[PDB]
C-alpha cells in the first residue's frame, strides 16, 4: 500500500506543478536552470509528508555507517 | 522651451537704420492650463472583486500582421 500511495501522489504533485507554469504561459523548459526546480516540489509534497506521519525513516546507522 | 530671435545687422534694412528702429525679434511661450471639472466612475462589488487571468506575460504592444 505505502508503494502505490508514492506512486499516486508523486505523479500528481509533479503534474500538478506543470499546470500551474504551463498556465501562466511560463511553461517548463528543458535549460538545466529550471530542472533543479523539482528537488522542492518533490521533497514538499510526498516525501515530508511520509517524514510526520513516521512513514519514512531518517537518521544514521552506526554498524553500515550510511544515513537514512 | 522659450526660444528667442534676434536680428543680424546684416538683416535691418537701410531704411530702420536711419530711423533707428529694430524689430522682428521674436519670441515662443506655453501656457500651463488649470483644472476645472473632474469626473469619476467608482464601482462597488457585492461578491467577489473580479478575478483576472493567470497570464504572467508581458502584454505585448503591438499586434504581428499588418497587411
Amino acid at each position: 500500500r505505502f508503494s502505490h500511495w508514492v506512486k499516486f501522489r508523486m505523479e500528481e504533485s509533479v503534474f500538478a506543478y506543470m499546470k500551474r507554469r504551463s498556465d501562466m504561459g511560463l511553461s517548463m523548459k528543458m535549460s538545466d536552470e529550471d530542472l533543479p526546480v523539482l528537488k522542492s516540489v518533490l521533497m514538499n509534497n510526498p516525501i515530508n509528508i511520509g517524514i510526520r506521519n513516521g512513514g519514512i525513516l531518517t537518521g544514521y546507522d552506526t554498524e553500515n555507517k550510511v544515513s537514512y | 522651451d522659450p526660444t528667442i530671435i534676434i536680428p543680424k545687422r546684416a538683416n535691418i534694412p537701410t531704411n530702420d537704420l536711419a530711423a533707428r528702429i529694430l524689430r522682428d525679434v521674436k519670441v515662443e511661450l506655453v501656457y500651463n492650463n488649470s483644472l476645472h471639472y473632474v469626473k469619476i466612475r467608482a464601482s462597488v462589488v457585492l461578491d467577489r472583486p473580479a478575478g483576472q487571468s493567470t497570464n504572467a506575460q508581458t502584454p505585448m504592444s503591438s499586434s504581428a500582421v499588418g497587411v
